[PDB]
């Protein structure tokens, strides 16, 4: 219903139909200047990985970590 | 500034198809590079950052490579959806900067035009102005030559023309010329006439006809 | 839900000025690295301007010191001042987000382009509203035959952008094709509908244009005749 975003600006409002938080990491193109992009939010399920993406998800107002 | 050019500026895919869409960039810009697909009538997308990298939502068919001048757009089975125009962008320094576009058109077998002349209406010269309208009807592929002769003279700066989109039932085009005269021009001349040549046609069709016999 | 959406588009007289405005929602705006990207009729996109979160501006070189980019982080806003304008600046000017992608070495802004409006269109023209003339493209001795017959509207000399064209009040849609508009030299449109038919039909069979320019108070219905060609030359 409400979830961690990337950046602590954004509204931790989740989108109608929605009570699952998640922390996406992953390498980017650019990952060997930058290191592992990193994503939070929130997902009408645990969302379909690629491979090489680790993924987290929990069902709590902001439990995303 | 720094230049990007794509290749080919159009292609035909079949649905299936394996599709490759090259951007060569003027000077090295490391991997600063993005894809774009936009539909007519429609705002561009994102699909590809940082020469390889997809974007949230974009289907695995497409991706991408390259780095430095070389980079590559492939669709790896060209859906229906897919029919649209391509640009890549560099991010590497300002100002940022589109290649020309690439138009992915359906594949089908070659269609030679149908080739009609229209001469002007009397109502129309009563304005001081004639028109001279030349129509090629639904043919494949789009590489049309359509040149003005009037007194068997090549016309040059007095003509446009407009091709329509892929048509919806046989994937064909068609072209409307308007060669544009002043009155006074029109009627010092006898012959006007609309030469096309198209690789369906076996020689160049020529349309014409006679300014006082109308 | 992420929504730019442009307002300011018009008309304008070359020389004169225009301010672009976007609404943005559904972000933290003033976090954003914002762009304008345009694109003239039947041509592609064009970098015009950028303005950082930080707020360093940049422009294209056709439009430095003519344009001026300004956000307003209160309001989500970003505006674009265009001025002196020329005819060759008539584009959709699209309102455009930088991305803005985490990673565990920090922040990294405008590496693309990811949110785009739906774009505005900007017409700089001396021209003003000028309703068409819809001249007939008649059918004749196979000038315009090959045992179909081609005829047609030549719809002249208006402004500005759009026409719509039906033929036979909407009865007759199979083989009817209605071209993009040209922008001729006198900074006014023209363009042609044409249908083909059965030769055979030619004597017997009505076919009128339905020509509306929509921002006009012009509608245009007209009869296309059969005219004869002698070629008594051959
Ligand atoms: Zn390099
Ligand atoms: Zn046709
Ligand atoms: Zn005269
Ligand atoms: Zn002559
Ligand atoms: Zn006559
Ligand atoms: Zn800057
Ligand atoms: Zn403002
Ligand atoms: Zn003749
Ligand atoms: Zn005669």
């Amino acid at each position: 219903r409400t979830c961690n975003k990337t950046f602590s600006d954004q509204s931790k409002i989740c989108p109608p139909g929605e009570n699952i938080c998640y922390t996406k990491t992953w390498c980017d193109a650019f990952c060997s200047q930058r290191g592992k992009r990193v994503e939070l939010g929130c997902a009408a399920t645990c969302p379909k990985v690629k491979a090489g993406v680790e993924i987290k998800c929990c069902s709590t107002d902001n439990c995303n970590k | 500034e720094i230049v990007l050019t794509q290749s080919p500026s159009s292609l035909s895919a079949s649905v299936g198809d394996r599709v490759t869409i090259t951007c060569q960039a003027s000077q090295d810009i490391s991997n600063y590079l993005n894809w774009y697909q936009q539909k007519p009538g429609k705002a561009p997308k994102l699909l590809i950052y940082a020469a390889s990298s997809l974007e949230s939502g974009v289907p695995s068919r497409f991706s991408g490579s390259g780095s430095g001048t070389d980079f590559t757009l492939t669709i790896s089975s060209q859906q229906p959806e897919d029919f649209a125009t391509y640009y890549c962008q560099q991010a590497n320094s300002f100002p940022y900067t589109f290649g020309q576009g690439t138009k992915v058109e359906i594949k089908r077998t070659v269609a030679a035009p149908s080739v009609f002349i229209f001469p002007p209406s009397d109502e129309q010269l009563k304005s001081g102005t004639a028109s001279v309208v030349c129509l090629l009807n639904n043919f494949y592929p789009r590489e049309a030559k359509v040149q003005w002769k009037v007194d068997n003279a090549l016309q040059s700066g007095n003509s446009q023309e407009s091709v329509t989109e892929q048509d919806s039932k046989d994937s064909t085009y068609s072209l409307s010329s308007t060669l544009t005269l002043s009155k006074a021009d029109y009627e010092k001349h006898k012959v006007y006439a609309c030469e096309v040549t198209h690789q369906g046609l076996s020689s160049p069709v020529t349309k014409s006809f006679n300014r006082g016999e109308c | 839900e992420v929504q730019l959406v442009e307002s300011g588009g018009g008309f304008v007289q070359p020389g004169g000025s225009l301010r672009l405005s976007c609404a943005a929602s559904g972000f933290t705006f003033s976090n954003f690295d914002m762009h304008w990207v345009r694109q003239s009729p039947g041509k592609g996109l064009e970098w015009v301007s950028g303005l950082d979160h930080s707020g360093g501006a940049h422009y294209a070189g056709s439009v430095k010191g003519r344009f001026t980019i300004s956000r307003e982080d209160a309001k989500n806003s970003l505006d674009l001042q265009m001025n002196n304008l020329r005819v060759d600046d008539t584009a959709v000017y699209f309102c455009v987000r930088g991305t803005l992608y985490h990673y565990t070495s920090g922040s990294y802004y405008s590496d693309a382009f990811d949110i785009w409006g739906q774009g505005t269109l900007v017409t700089v023209s001396s021209a003003s509203v000028k309703g068409p003339s819809v001249f007939p493209l008649a059918p004749s001795s196979k000038s315009t035959s090959g045992g179909t017959a081609a005829l047609g509207c030549l719809v002249k000399d208006y402004f500005p952008e759009p026409v719509t064209v039906s033929w036979n009040s909407g009865a007759l849609t199979s083989g009817v094709h209605t071209f993009p508009a040209v922008l001729q030299s006198s900074g006014l449109y023209s363009l042609s509908s044409v249908v083909t038919v059965p030769s055979s039909s030619l004597g017997t069979q009505t076919y009128i244009c339905n020509v509306n320019h929509k921002p006009s108070n012009t509608k245009v219905d007209k009869k296309v005749e059969p005219k004869s060609c002698d070629k008594t030359h051959t």
